[PDB]
RNA sequence: AGUUCAAGAGGGCGUGAAACCGUUAAGAGGUAAACGGGUGGGGUCCGCGCAGUCCGCCCGGAGGAUUCAACCCGGCGGCG
RNA sequence: CCACCCGACCCGUCUUGAAACACGGACCAAGGAGUCUAACACGUGCGCGAGUCGGGGGCUCGCACGAAAGCCGCCGUGGC
RNA sequence: GAAAAUGGAUGGCGCUGGAGCGUCGGGCCCAUACCCGGCCGUCGCCGGCAGUCGAGAGUGGACGGGAGCGGCGGGCCGGAGCCCCGCGGACGCUACGCCGCGACGAGUAGGAGGGCCGCUGCGGUGAGCCUUGAAGCCUAGGGCGCGGGCCCGGGUGGAG
């Protein structure tokens, strides 16, 4: 189970990273990189991962599907969103609240869009 | 493991534990196992009372092997058979008791230690106690000799 | 301007000086790195008055603030731009600096990307 | 200053298993959160016990928790021991029983099972009684090690029936001076 | 004797220690008597819920003095502001040690 | 002057520390020097500061559009 | 770097007592001292549990790793 | 009364309407002690948080009748939804984590804990770093850490 991966994973895992009093989990579908049980994205039957799309303009949500846990292939559904910060936002904030999959990271992903939507706009100096 | 042990924590401690003044010497109180008459004569006595001195009769050329005699206790007897044959007698229509041949099982004596259960058992040993015999009998069971 | 940290608390050091090693000065066998003194008779770690000091648990720095650079952020040291990419949901309290052994043909395509994640470096003109 | 002694500020009690047992230390979690979110003191007894070393969860013989369930007043409830239950060959029924261990031997759960009974990890334990209730709280014999032979009095003392330690037991070895009055005296 | 100074305290001085600084042995702990309901939660089996009972209480020696006198904490005071006149003789031989009687007050104002 | 990427690799020659010395620059100097705390002065260099809050929402003006809600058709997902 | 005010004796060591007219130390670099084996005790961790343990041997068309690993069960002789 | 060897000691200078001796008053000075407050750590609290539970929710209040009162249906006979103008509402909880409160803090010999202190090599791992410059070394460069130490800039260096 997801706590009992976390037992496993908490101080020994690839994507873990300790440096400058800090620590950081490097691995996909984590929002925050933060080692921790909540945010981990891959001890969890339900992980929300919000990444750029694969051009420079838009973000790519991706949902774990509750069947195929053991099936990486098929286990995780990406969409991509391209349009205006506001309906961007609604958008992934409908597809946390509504569909209560993983409430608990709702601002979590609704920030990182945020930040991944102003860094794909042009900066200026 | 060297990491794990105190000599890590004692590097720059001068000393390393062993005190300023009494100092880790060779054999401050001599070698071994001396002065257990004299100034280890405390110690000696008081942990090891009776280490000194001559007691018995002595034997040469002993062999453990004639002295072998390997016991079991009538608590652990039924143990020796397969709990099939414990319970096959127990709802046996005729009174046929098994038998328990505690030398195949590799003892020799058996001992008169706890309790049978209420059922007969005919028992083949070469030695019996006194106590273990009654109660093989007290169940109705039978003690029987073997070479 | 530069990028600002999130909050700007007072920062307050209980001492600024660092702790020297008793007699560092006289010898040059003697680097300056603290040792605690375990002489019999030494007056230093006999805490006589006008000596030098002794680091104890009593400097510690406010939790607050300890481990943050004069510019309020906290430092994060990084290798490439994947590792700079863990600071993209922090960037507002921690800044990253670059290794010194990243070379001058990586270290441009950094602190471009921290540039875009408003990430920022403490050693940006390095290598240039 | 003040006036007092600070030798025992520091209470030497244990705070968290030893161990780095991940199952152990999930059942911590759950015994944790259950101590303190319930009143019931049987959960911070279970939860000091989950704590505590091998020699001080010694293992529950099948004998003696039967012993002990079939007090009066002991029937359908559930027995508790945090270690491990034995078998006894020296048993021979083996009555229906309801138990939650650490850990059962192979033979002591043969046993329990083909009799009837049931048994629990602490988990399932939590679920079934939240608080405890209707449980017997069962701990092995503490005192059972043979260390606690040799501990007490000095073997050399008067009234001491303390085992010394002796690399091997014979006719020669620790039974002339101090051990018969034959030979200088007896203790 | 030598290591005390000790006397009757007045009405005034009980309320003004008690007011300033007077704090609660709670759970083993040192609470300030900021409320009425520490007072209460701790000695309200005895009949005393606020400040003025505990202030009664220990002024007129109750029947519970012992309870709400050992639910104080004892009363951390300042050094005596104006100095002391000799710490280490008895008050009658001009010193501050000893039992100086209704005077004690005057210690306490200074101290408080 | 030349070779070499390099002699700032020149034949006990990769790197080239400290002790110690020479020179250059700066400072100082009658209680041996050195040291702790506190400030002050100078210098070096850094921020490169040298016009120095941005972020969110709302109001007003001034533009532009792959235009919003709703509804229809596919696909996917979540829950029952 | 320098100035000034207050503080400020040289460390290590043995010692009841060291700034000592006690000893070692001109300076700097590199090297430099509780180890490993057997035994025993207790404490802690893990496995199994009235048992437990193959450590010696053997089997697997030996052999980069692999001199490892795996297995034995009428190999548990034997130790405890 | 009263004499000792370098020149010397109410600490010195000096002080005689006292800066001497005795008895006394007021004020004033400052320790690392005491009080109040800040920060660090330690220790204690059968300490709090799995409720991320913006409808949760949290003394024991409900349900079904019989009988009713208080308000809501006198032209007295009179008993409805939980959600919705808005579809939304920060952070958190590496549970070995985070948070609160209180008291405490000398130390040789010695003991114990922690060390994201440091060195060398091995199994993993970092789709790690590196001839667009590794190790090392130098530095009135910039910083972090109570500290052990560490990071970065510049210089030198040339293969890890
Ligand atoms: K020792
Ligand atoms: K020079
Ligand atoms: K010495
Ligand atoms: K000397
Ligand atoms: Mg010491
Ligand atoms: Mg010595
Ligand atoms: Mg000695
Ligand atoms: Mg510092
Ligand atoms: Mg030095
Ligand atoms: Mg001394
Ligand atoms: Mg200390
Ligand atoms: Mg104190
Ligand atoms: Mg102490
Ligand atoms: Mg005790
Ligand atoms: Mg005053
Ligand atoms: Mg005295
Ligand atoms: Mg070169
Ligand atoms: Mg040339
Ligand atoms: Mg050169
Ligand atoms: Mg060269
Ligand atoms: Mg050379
Ligand atoms: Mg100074
Ligand atoms: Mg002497
Ligand atoms: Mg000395
Ligand atoms: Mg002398
Ligand atoms: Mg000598
Ligand atoms: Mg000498
Ligand atoms: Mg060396
Ligand atoms: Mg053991
Ligand atoms: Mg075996
Ligand atoms: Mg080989
Ligand atoms: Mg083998
Ligand atoms: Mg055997
Ligand atoms: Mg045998
Ligand atoms: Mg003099
Ligand atoms: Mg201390
Ligand atoms: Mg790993
Ligand atoms: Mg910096």
């Amino acid at each position: 189970s997801a706590h009992l991966q976390w037992m496993v994973v908490r101080n020994c895992s690839s994507f873990l990273i300790k440096r400058n009093k800090q620590t950081y989990s490097t691995e996909p579908n984590n929002l925050k990189a933060r080692n921790s049980f909540r945010y981990n994205g891959l001890i969890h039957r339900k992980t929300v991962g919000v990444e750029p799309a694969a051009d420079g303009k838009g973000v790519v949500v991706v949902i774990k599907r509750r069947s195929g846990q053991r099936k990486p292939a098929t286990s995780y559904v990406r969409t991509t969103i391209n349009k205006n910060a506001r309906a961007t936002l609604s958008s992934i904030r409908h597809m946390i609240r509504k569909n209560k999959y993983r409430p608990d990271l709702r601002m979590a992903a609704i920030r990182r869009a945020s930040a991944i939507l102003r860094s794909q706009k042009p900066v200026m100096v | 493991p060297s990491r794990l042990r105190k000599t890590r924590k004692l590097r720059g401690h001068v000393s390393h534990g062993h005190g300023r003044i009494g100092k880790h010497r060779k054999h401050p109180g001599g070698r071994g196992n001396a002065g257990g008459l004299h100034h280890h004569r405390i110690n000696f006595d008081k942990y090891h009372p009776g280490y000194f001195g001559k007691v018995g009769m002595k034997h040469y050329h002993l062999k453990r092997n004639q002295s072998f005699c390997p016991t079991v206790n009538l608590d652990k007897l039924w143990t020796l058979v397969s709990e099939q044959t414990r319970v096959n007698a127990a709802k046996n229509k005729t009174g046929a008791a098994p038998i328990i041949d505690v030398v195949r099982s590799g003892y020799y004596k058996v001992l008169g230690k706890g309790k049978l259960p209420k059922q007969p058992v005919i028992v083949k040993a070469k030695f019996f106690s006194r106590r273990a015999e009654e109660k093989i009998k007290s169940v109705g069971g039978a003690c029987v000799l073997v070479a | 301007a530069a990028l600002r940290p999130l909050v700007k608390p007072k920062i307050v050091k209980k001492r600024t000086k660092k702790f020297i090693r008793h007699q560092s000065d006289r010898y040059v066998k003697i680097k300056r790195n603290w040792r605690k003194p375990r002489g019999i008779d030494n007056r230093v770690r006999r805490r006589f008055k006008g000596q030098i000091l002794m680091p104890n648990i009593g400097y510690g720095s406010n939790k607050k603030t300890k481990h943050m650079l004069p510019s309020g952020f906290r430092k994060f040291l990084v290798h490439n731009v994947k590792e700079l990419e863990v600071l993209l949901m922090c960037n507002k309290s921690y800044c990253a600096e670059i290794a010194h052994n990243v070379s001058s043909k990586n270290r441009k395509a950094i602190v471009e990307r921290a540039a875009q994640l408003a990430i920022r470096v403490t050693n940006p003109n390095a290598r240039l | 200053g003040v006036d007092i002694r600070h030798n025992k500020d520091r209470k030497v009690r244990r705070k968290e298993p030893k161990s780095q047992d991940i199952y152990l230390r999930l059942l911590v979690k759950l015994y944790r959160f259950l101590a303190r979110r319930t009143n019931s003191t049987f959960n911070q007894v279970v939860l000091k016990r989950l704590f505590m070393s091998r020699t001080n969860r010694p293992p529950l013989s099948l004998s003696r928790m039967i012993r002990k369930m079939k007090l009066p007043g002991r029937e359908n409830k559930t027995a508790v021991v945090v270690g491990t239950i034995t078998d006894d060959v020296r048993v021979q029924e083996v009555p229906k029983l309801k138990v939650c261990a650490l850990r059962v031997t192979s033979r002591a759960r043969s046993r329990i099972l083909r009799a009837g009974g049931k048994i629990l990890t602490f988990d399932q334990l939590a679920l079934d009684s939240p608080k405890g209730c209707g449980t017997v709280l069962l701990s092995g014999p503490r005192k059972g090690r043979e260390v606690y032979r040799h501990f007490g009095k000095a073997p050399g003392t008067p009234h001491s029936h303390t085992k010394p330690y002796v690399r091997s037991k014979g006719r020669k070895f620790e039974r002339a001076r101090g051990r018969r009055a034959s030979r200088g005296y007896k203790n | 004797e030598p290591y005390i100074a000790w006397g009757y305290p007045n009405l005034k001085s009980v309320n003004e220690l008690i007011y300033k600084r007077g704090y609660g042995k709670i759970n083993k702990k040192r609470i300030a008597l900021t409320d009425n309901a520490l007072i209460a939660r701790s000695l309200g089996k005895y009949g005393i819920i606020c400040m003025e009972d505990l202030i009664h209480e220990i002024y007129t020696v109750g029947k519970r003095f012992k309870e709400a006198n050992n639910f104080l904490w004892p009363f951390k005071l300042s050094s005596p502001r104006g100095g002391m006149k000799k710490k280490t003789t008895h008050f009658v031989e001009g010193g501050d040690a000893g039992n100086r009687e209704d005077q004690i007050n005057r210690l306490i104002r200074r101290m408080n």
